[PDB]
């Protein structure tokens, strides 16, 4: 649908959960597994909300894509 | 903008400059006219400026590995049917320009400067001769 505004708010109430700290040992588990990627996602998708080019967003949808790819296993 | 027309309109029936950051400094070519005055670039044979957006949106598009097969096999044809869009040396610059500002995976970023492998590149090199003696 090329709904930019869609996916961010489908996916910030995500970074809202994440950015309160983990709080059991699984939570911590995945923070330390993808917390990085998923913040860098966030940033990059943070500096193509401020100014808008998709030279922004394209790397942050490959850091999901990885993110993603590497859950479903 | 082409991003979003390209979206709804394909390529044959767009058929009946496209560089976004292209300066005179980093392009393999436009730096040295002003330094070492080389003489400027050819006009080429608007009907290869779009065709330049229609490159540089494929390998954009590249980038976030979702399906990166479509976009190989898009840039392919471009190939194989107009195998002279890719020797302006200006082209080359700004493909490389972004593959030195985003983040592409190795066989991906190995297929775009394998494209531009059987390229000439024969007015910078001529002109490189006319500025040596
Ligand atoms: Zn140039």
């Amino acid at each position: 649908e090329r709904n930019v505004k869609g996916m961010f708010e489908v996916l910030e109430p995500l970074h809202a959960m994440m950015e309160r700290g983990p709080q059991t040992l699984k939570e911590t588990s995945f923070n330390q597994a993808y917390g990085r990627d998923l913040m860098e996602a966030q940033e990059w998708c943070r500096k193509y909300m401020k100014s808008g080019n998709v030279k922004d967003l394209t790397q942050a949808w490959d850091l999901y894509y990885h993110v993603f790819r590497r859950i479903s296993k | 903008s082409f991003h979003l027309l390209r979206q709804q309109m394909s390529l044959t029936e767009i058929m009946n400059t496209g560089l976004q950051e292209h300066t005179d400094d980093n392009c393999l070519y436009c730096v040295c006219i002003e330094i070492l005055g080389f003489q400027p670039s050819n006009q080429l044979s608007m009907c290869r400026i779009l065709l330049r957006k229609e490159v540089l949106r494929l390998v954009i598009n590249l980038s976030s590995s979702v399906s990166t097969k479509c976009h190989e096999t898009g840039l392919l044809t471009i190939k194989e049917k107009y195998p002279q869009t890719f020797d302006d040396i200006c082209l080359y610059s700004e493909v490389s320009h972004l593959l030195s500002h985003c983040t592409f995976r190795l066989p991906c970023r190995r297929f775009i400067q394998e494209l531009f492998q059987d390229v000439q590149f024969l007015q910078m090199h001529e002109e490189a001769e006319a500025v040596l003696a």
